[PDB]
């Protein structure tokens, strides 16, 4: 059977990640990272590529 | 995200050996317990086995009634745990279900159909259910293995239609009947793909 | 000295309106650290088991917030603030002061909530081409009827027939039950009904050939 | 002295405790109710006022 | 058999680069339920201590991210990503395996890495003022040095000196001390100096009146 | 937001009684331990006792040198814990820390300091500390109680100026030193609010 602890051990892991996956949502709302895929522009004299 | 992908199941003989697998990802696979959990058709949940992570000593524990037939193993390299199934009986059939967790189950596969049977492959019997004086319906009698399908009038008819779960008889055979209400034509077509079996039948008194 | 739990064994619920299930367990489940050893399972009809709420009161991440547990020692609720349609399924309390759980158990029913509705009953018999063979199947229909639980009962019996249910219909959100009595042509012939019963009916129901 | 029990019972308060703030913090960057505190306008046949 | 954890005595830092703290118990702090049972501190001067991280590695929410903890069984750090000017302080690394904790030890002073500076030393000698009271207070100066441990010796002595020390000076990190040997006007003129010691000076170091 | 608001310390007898309170204000009080924790002037954090929550008895322990003289106590209807000391002696002098929670101390009030002396107010001297041969300063000797504040040259001059934390005697009377560097026109202001004492003292050889 299992004991205590290790019950303790399962649900304290789940609360643990709960609040981790809590932060990751919380900076991915305020502050994920943004890739520039691509760009593109017409600028002056003839400048039409970046 | 995480997964538990489980695979390795089907038709076995009584007697014989079958071995699940469930393979984990999205997670840390060797710092949880897994868990085995069976549900007979229609029936409850019934815990099967689990085993513990490396942490907690990596020992199993089982179900008297899969004890000394079945063992539980784990591969940790590979993220896999596994249903080692010996000397099968019929009332193991069943989904098995393998889930994270020794304690708290909180991250299910998606089960593995097993189901024991001596049965050879064998195509349905059709026979009708016809009125008198406003239902009506076709029986579908002795096949092997799962499933039969059931549309009426090709799929035109569907109101009023209702398709019944599969009951297992005494002999080892399937029998279904499909039923649809109408008053005062009537069709049922029915397909056994695994004997290659195609039948149509109409209903009339 | 086995530790069990009990809930209700169906809940009609109505989408938009809240819903509760109730737990009792033969021991206290508090423990010393101050956590109620009580965690609640939902099976959808089809899908795998999933958990929704541990250790009496805290919902996991990505379970929807509508779900919440409460209570302390031997009575725990489950609460859903406003019922969905998909919330239909079987719920399971399931202590964990005690391991390991060597079932489920019966859990709760949840369906949608309809009037009562009571079965309309049809009785066919052996077809022809049937007894050419050797065996002769009757069928006694109980359709569209509400809650489940209609039972049904055979006077040509027992250990011969077997019964089939539909699971809650999308649309009229009714069940419906075929049961199948099996004799031989031999003890088909040697005689010449079935017996209903459901709540929503005033008293019992035979249909005989 | 203190029991495993009460100190389990501090941490595992702490940690549902991080939890609920950080699912807090979640809601407000997502969905917080925001308060209309007044109103003005000018609009036709001298609607200068709600 | 009572449980005991060490850290560094000091630790100097550099804003904008990381630092790191070890800590050591006398005993494991693993717990059968997976935790060590091990929490981090911070007291800033002037203020009240604050808690950092539980259980090894769990960051208490408001503290920020730059913290962490890690190690387990007897071997544990508390690791700043980058450390900010407002990290300085003492840390205190905690067992939570024996209760109650009597006392926070002496724990880690972290300070402003700069380079090493020597003593500036100055002795002042007992004014006019104060012999025609009846007392004589003689001062010895080490100014500007770093990092903190000082040491100052008399020799007209023990029981009659008393020492203080400044905090870290914000503009060039380093500090300060004054210790001040007392003795009445009658012990003060039956004799007719101040040794130094400190790591920034090539030996030790004497001022006499 | 959490807040723990001390107050009810300063300056008292050997002998004599003070009770400390800490509000709380921002959390359910009632669910934590609560716990005091004290520093003497320029010393380590000494556990001085705790209270459990109801739930877990309502119970204190105390540190066996306060044992017998101090008591903690709560009102939970008002969210505050209290310190009662008894029998204080000047040893006790320190600063009284109250923090949430028995054994994770995750929430500290501001601090209470408590002084326990049989000293009278008394105004400060001031005597010169001159050079011969580019550091002087002042010495502010024999004042009760803190503080003591001194500028140089009122307020014109601050940088090279070091002044020193105050020592407690063995008389029972404090004492601090200021200081400053500049080789090659300089006084000392020191103020005494306490005793209302103002004094000026110029520095030279």
């Amino acid at each position: 059977m299992v004991t205590d602890s290790e019950k303790v051990a399962e649900y304290l892991r789940r609360a643990t990640l709960d609040l981790r996956a809590a932060r990751q949502r919380i900076r991915e709302l305020e502050s994920d990272p943004i890739a520039i895929v691509s760009m593109a522009c017409r600028l002056p004299g003839g400048v039409n590529t970046p | 995200e995480v997964q538990l992908v489980q695979s390795g199941g089907g038709l076995v003989q009584p007697g014989r050996s079958l071995r699940l697998s469930c393979t984990a990802s999205g997670f840390t696979f060797g710092d949880y317990a897994m868990s085995w959990v069976r549900q007979a058709p229609g029936k409850g949940l019934e815990w099967v086995g689990f085993i513990r992570s490396k942490a907690y000593g990596g020992t199993t524990e089982y179900a008297a009634s899969v004890k000394g037939r079945f063992t539980i193993s784990r591969d940790d390299s590979k993220s896999i745990a596994y249903l080692q199934m010996n000397s099968l009986k019929t009332e193991d059939t069943a989904v098995y279900y393998c889930t994270r967790g020794g304690t708290l189950f909180d991250y299910w596969g998606q089960g593995t159909l097993v189901t024991v049977s001596s049965a050879s492959t064998k195509g349905p019997s059709v026979f009708p259910l016809a009125p008198s004086s406003a239902a009506l319906g076709c029986l579908v009698k002795d096949y092997f293995p799962e499933p039969v399908t059931v549309s009426w009038n090709s799929g035109a008819l569907t109101s009023g239609v209702h398709t019944f779960p599969a009951v297992l008889q005494s002999s080892g055979l399937y029998s279904l009947s499909s039923v649809v209400t109408v008053p005062s034509t009537y069709i049922c077509n029915v397909n056994h793909k695994p004997s290659n079996t195609k039948v149509d039948k109409k209903v009339e008194p | 000295d086995v530790v069990m739990t009990q809930s209700p064994l169906s809940l009609p619920v109505t989408p938009g309106e809240p819903a509760s299930i109730s737990c009792r367990s033969s021991q206290s489940l508090l423990h010393s650290n101050g956590y109620n050893y009580l965690d609640w399972y939902l099976q959808k009809p089809g899908q795998s088991p999933q958990l929704l709420i541990y250790l009496g009161s805290n919902r996991a991440s990505g379970v929807p917030d509508r779900f919440s547990g409460s209570g302390s020692g031997t009575d725990f609720t489950l609460k859903i603030s406003r019922v969905e349609a998909e919330d239909v399924g079987v719920y399971y309390c399931m202590q964990s002061l005690q391991t390991p759980r060597l079932t489920f158990g019966p859990g709760t029913k949840v369906d949608i909530k309809r009037t009562v509705a009571a079965p309309s009953v049809f009785i066919f018999p052996p077809s022809d081409e049937q007894l050419k063979s050797g065996t002769a199947s009757v069928v006694c229909l109980l359709n569209n009827f509400y809650p489940r639980g209609a039972k049904v009962q055979w006077k040509v019996q027992s250990g011969n027939s077997q019964e089939s249910v539909t699971e809650q219909d999308s649309k009229d959100s009714t069940y419906s039950l075929s049961s199948t009595l099996t004799l031989s042509k031999a003890d088909y012939e040697k005689h010449k009904a079935c017996e209903v019963t459901h709540q929503g009916l005033s008293s019992p129901v035979t249909k005989s050939f």
